[PDB]
């Protein structure tokens, strides 16, 4: 029901959800104070100014942010970066740095064709000198 | 802005200001005259007019105007994308394409499997290269010419050349060391099975070998 | 353009901007401002501008009211692009076969970031000519 | 030439653009008033911003912009619009024929075309949920009654969902995973 | 696709079934055959998930089902813009093969019938090879003898006698009727063939074909796919054109047998010949070209991997090329030693990346320079180029 209410589907599309969050806990409030009051004395004021609230909330969620002074890249400048080490440094530098079966495999032999694994998706990968020469003949990397 | 507000003290000529680096009348005007007697959109008027339908803005409604507040958030998901590719990272070692096979890979984990829910309850690989296998046929040669009396000498290179040759040739050198070793029957065995015949041949092997 | 771009007025501005810049890196343009080539050189170097504003720096320099420089760095053209690092001519090597000056257009703004980056590089090295990452020899050439 | 020289040494990327700074002319001379260079740095944000907005196909409705700021700049965008579209076409072709390409061109191409083709798509999606689906009752009884006839002649068990435990299931999941 | 034959072996498995049917090619009473080659336009993309749906329980446990329509409905996303796709089917799923398979299984049988797409599958219990019959009778029993479907591609091959095609080109010059003998026009031959090859436009031939596509058309609804003539390629082979001609999976296959061959000329080079397992003995013959859109496809990539893309470096460039080139020469082959217009694109494209080499070496034009730094293996340091 309250999501084809107008206080929804006035707003744009990408509002309806927290329209329709934000306006469900106005209602249950609203009835809430309706249940509360008695038959003879009662005042909208409150789903008034929650009204009001739900308005800004619409307004404020619909206009965006605004857009930033464009941020600048760092001043190209060489730094030495230190050195660091250790088994923290280690390990999570040793995610980024390549391994010694990765460097096996950018090297390549001179004469010989080198080791190449043609895959399903494609016939470019080689294997380089990774495998060693007995190992390549066997077939077994 | 600060020397864009200074103005030009009357001027510097600054073609030496800084020191740059480079890296009658009558007549003139004559020939001035013969250069001269031998020498002899709407869219936008749109918005001409729309400029002038503007007159209606008052400088109190100009002085407020809602800048900016792009409603792409091109400056956040640019953000984001940002982060994304800032980095990437190295591929692991098991991505080497080596795969070993779907047989091991199934067997290996499925048991892996059965074990998670009981506790609940020459491959693609490019053909042998020619100077690769030279330098198997020329290893093999030396460990064979070490001792001649080691079966798993002959067993070896037997098996070992048997899948690069493949073919007789291997099969041959093979049972030449059978006549070198006959006295360890391994070498009949693998002999047997690396020659190919239901009777004629392998029969004779069998009685060679007994 | 004409609106982030400072546009230098005259051949004190232009002598002035460039000089009183040790740190950043004067980056000056000359261009007849209603023809179509430099136009895009302007349109693109207002964001290049806001992208290398901490390190480079984009100058507005038409040839109407100065007409001093042009006898100086041998200018005509349609467009230039002039650099200048501690009041000193940067030299750019492009396949263009012009390493003082660049007549051409590029499209990238990365690739605009890249040269500027470049140029930055060589001339904290304080090398005269720097080797552009990219040839421009079969693009412009003019 | 010879006597230009001894006179001198004696003494569509253009379209759009200047469709852009045209506009950025207009609107500069519209209002000379105070801090109006404040005024064409914000009104220029509303101008690319406002064309980002129509390549994303979004409504760019402002509710504090006056309305023949409103006018010019859906005007702009409107043709800007067009030499766009026409633009992302015509470089195509151009780029299916091969004659003249640039390096950059094209993949600016590939974004703008790219960026029509997703608007013509959702605008199908919204132009189907406006008027419901096309397939009518008549034809999806016959079509379905058919295919219904075929699986009854055919005798075909339907697929179970995947039990608990499946016979396969651990070799199927290699599968998908290799 | 199957999974057994390559798309060139279901070329060459589908000719020699064209030639396997029995008295095809027989004109002498007047028969015509008719092979309709039509790609289903825009069909992944009108397809419907109410319908999928339904069609989808049919198959599966509604679970299931209901998971493929719940994921082919989703918020797809591009750059600072989004949608949701109620209409049309998302194909970077993974089921969206056998999505897109079933709902072309829809279309098969509204195509072929229920009884005849029953007499093409044959016995439930043992279901027969691809094209292939229990009975030359039930072969011989409706128009359509050899039917397969590519993706959207459909291949409907139709036989008919005299009287047959008679009565079709009566019934649609009966709703049609156009004396201007428009049906010429708006016909589209494939035309990368020479000339003769080309199938001949005789009014008989050109409103039997257009018949019949007007009464598959008018056989599939609308709404489930668009079914365009412009789209649609229509061969027909009769007492007028000895030339069969359709194109599978990227080939251009024209047919002729020995019977009506002294019409045109042998191509020579390039050829496959056709035998029949009756006779044993060769009774046609296919010559092949590579389709204009498949060239369009290389040349495309080609200008795409260099004046397209550029910096990069010389061993990738020669290694993409040269992968590139590889998978076209292993996919079509043969074709490749028939076609004439892409053995001139192969040349133009090769020199390409010799300029593209040298260009980057140096600005000049070398006058000569050498083929052996292009053409030597990559693990010498040459280019590795083929």
């Amino acid at each position: 029901y309250l999501f084809a209410s107008d206080m929804i589907q006035k707003f744009p599309v990408s509002v309806h959800k927290q329209m329709l969050r934000m306006l469900c806990a106005k209602v249950s409030l609203a009835a809430r104070v309706d249940a509360g009051q008695k038959n003879g004395d009662r005042n909208t004021v409150l789903a008034h100014k929650w009204k009001a609230e739900l308005s800004k909330k619409a307004r404020k969620l619909s206009e965006a942010p605004s857009i930033s002074e464009t941020k600048a890249l760092p001043i190209p400048e060489d730094q030495p970066k230190k050195k660091r080490a250790g088994r923290k440094f280690r390990k999570y530098k040793e995610k980024f740095r390549l391994s010694h079966v990765r460097q096996l495999q950018n090297r390549m032999e001179f004469g010989k064709q080198e080791q190449t694994v043609l895959d399903s998706y494609g016939e470019e990968v080689g294997l380089g000198m990774s495998n060693t020469s007995l190992q390549q003949a066997v077939g077994a990397t | 802005p600060s020397f864009l507000d200074q103005e030009p003290p009357a001027g510097y000529v600054p073609g030496i200001g800084r020191g740059a680096t480079g890296f009658d009348d009558e007549a003139a005007n004559v020939f001035k005259t013969l250069e001269l007697k031998l020498a002899q959109s709407n869219v936008k008027r749109q918005f001409a007019d729309l400029k002038e339908s503007l007159a209606a803005v008052t400088e109190s409604e100009w002085m407020d105007i809602p800048d900016a507040t792009d409603f792409t958030r091109r400056n956040k998901r640019n953000r984001i994308q940002e982060q994304l590719n800032r980095k990437t990272y190295a591929a692991p070692d098991s991505l080497i394409p080596g795969n070993v096979d779907l047989n091991k890979l199934t067997e290996e984990r499925e048991k892996l499997l059965q074990s998670q829910i009981d506790e609940n309850l020459v491959n693609s690989l490019s053909d042998a290269t020619l100077e690769d296998l030279q330098k198997m046929r020329t290893i093999l040669k030396s460990y064979r010419k070490a001792d001649p009396t080691n079966p798993q000498g002959w067993i070896a290179s037997a098996r070992l050349e048997e899948k690069a040759r493949k073919f007789s040739v291997a099969k041959k050198i093979i049972e030449n060391g059978c006549q070198e070793c006959p006295r360890s029957s391994d070498i009949w065995l693998e002999n047997i099975r690396l020659h190919e015949s239901d009777v004629h041949y392998c029969k004779t092997l069998v009685a060679t070998a007994i | 353009a004409s609106v982030l771009l400072p546009q230098l007025r005259t051949g004190w501005h232009v002598d002035q901007a460039i000089v009183t810049e040790t740190k950043r890196l004067v980056v000056i343009r000359f261009g007849r401002k209603n023809d179509r080539q430099c136009m895009i050189m302007d349109e693109l170097l207002s964001s290049i501008a806001e992208r290398v504003r901490n390190f480079a720096v984009i100058y507005l320099c038409d040839i109407d009211e100065v007409s001093d420089f042009d006898e100086m760095y041998e200018l005509t053209d349609p467009m230039t692009v002039m650099f200048f690092y501690h009041n000193k001519h940067m030299m750019c090597d492009f396949g263009t076969g012009n390493n003082n000056k660049l007549n051409f257009i590029v499209d990238d703004k990365q690739e605009m970031i890249d040269i500027l980056e470049t140029i930055f590089r060589g001339a904290r090295k304080n090398k005269g000519l720097v080797v552009s990452p990219y040839d421009y020899n079969h693009k412009r050439v003019s | 030439y010879i006597g230009n020289l001894i006179t001198r040494q004696f003494e569509d990327a253009y379209y759009d653009l200047e469709l852009r700074n045209s506009v950025m002319d207009d609107i500069l001379e519209m209002m000379p008033e105070s801090i109006r260079q404040k005024k064409a740095r914000t009104i220029l944000q509303h101008l690319s911003e406002a064309w980002r907005c129509w390549k994303a196909n979004i409504p760019w409705d402002v509710p504090g912009m006056p309305a023949p700021i409103k006018k010019i700049i859906e005007r702009y965008i409107k043709s800007k619009a067009d030499a766009w579209v026409s633009a992302a076409h015509y470089n195509r072709e151009r780029i299916k024929r091969g004659a003249h390409v640039e390096k950059t061109m094209v993949k600016k191409n590939l974004g703008r075309l790219t960026r029509l083709w997703i608007k013509n798509e959702q605008e199908r999606q919204r132009q189907i949920q406006k008027n419901g689906p096309e397939i009518t009752p008549e034809e999806a009884t016959t079509i379905f009654s058919v295919m219904v006839e075929w699986l009854e002649s055919r005798s075909f068990s339907p697929i179970p969902f995947p039990p608990l435990t499946y016979k396969n299931d651990t070799k199927i999941l290699v599968l998908a995973l290799e | 696709p199957s999974d057994s034959e390559i798309p060139p072996l279901l070329v060459y498995k589908w000719t020699q079934g064209i030639n396997n049917l029995s008295e095809i090619w027989d004109v002498s009473r007047g028969q015509s055959a008719v092979l309709l080659e039509t790609t289903l336009g825009e069909m992944a993309e009108k397809i419907d998930f109410t319908l999928l749906n339904r069609l989808l329980r049919l198959i599966v446990d509604p679970n299931i089902a209901d998971y493929i329509t719940a994921k082919n409905n989703v918020v797809i996303n591009f750059k600072d813009m989004s949608h949701v796709n109620k209409y049309g089917l998302i194909r970077g799923l993974k089921f969206a093969s056998f999505i897109f398979q079933y709902y072309g299984l829809v279309i098969d049988l509204l195509l072929l019938g229920q009884e005849r797409a029953t007499d093409l599958a044959g016995p439930a219990n043992n279901p027969n090879e691809f094209m292939q019959f229990k009975s030359k009778e039930v072969e011989k029993a409706h128009p359509i003898r050899l039917y397969t479907r590519y993706l959207d591609r459909i291949y409907m091959l139709f036989h008919f006698e005299e009287d047959e095609g008679e009565e079709l080109t009566d019934e649609y010059l009966a709703e049609n009727p156009d004396p201007n003998f428009e049906n010429s026009i708006g016909y589209n031959n494939r035309k990368c063939w020479p000339k003769d090859s080309r199938m001949r436009l005789i009014r008989q031939d050109v409103n039997l074909g257009r018949a019949v596509f007007w009464e598959i058309q008018s056989r599939v609804p609308t709404s489930l796919t668009s079914i365009k003539w412009e789209n649609a390629f229509v061969s027909v082979y009769s007492k007028n054109n000895p030339n069969l001609l359709f194109s599978m999976c990227g080939f251009e296959v024209r047919i002729l047998p020995r019977q009506r061959m002294e019409e045109v000329v042998s191509n020579d080079e390039g050829v496959w010949d056709l035998v029949d397992e009756r006779t044993k003995q060769r009774t046609a013959k296919a010559y092949l070209k590579v389709s204009e859109e498949e060239i369009k496809k290389f040349d495309s990539r080609i200008r795409g991997i260099l004046m397209a893309s550029g910096s990069t470096t010389f061993t990738k460039v020669a290694a993409k090329w040269n992968t590139s080139l590889i998978s076209l020469f292993t996919y079509f082959r043969e074709a490749i030693v028939a076609t004439e217009p892409l053995l001139d694109i192969l040349v133009k494209g090769e020199t390409r990346i010799q300029n593209r080499v040298k260009l980057g070496l140096n600005s000049k034009m070398p006058t000569r320079f050498p083929p052996a730094v292009f053409y030597t293996p990559k693990e010498l340091g040459g280019l590795g180029m083929i």
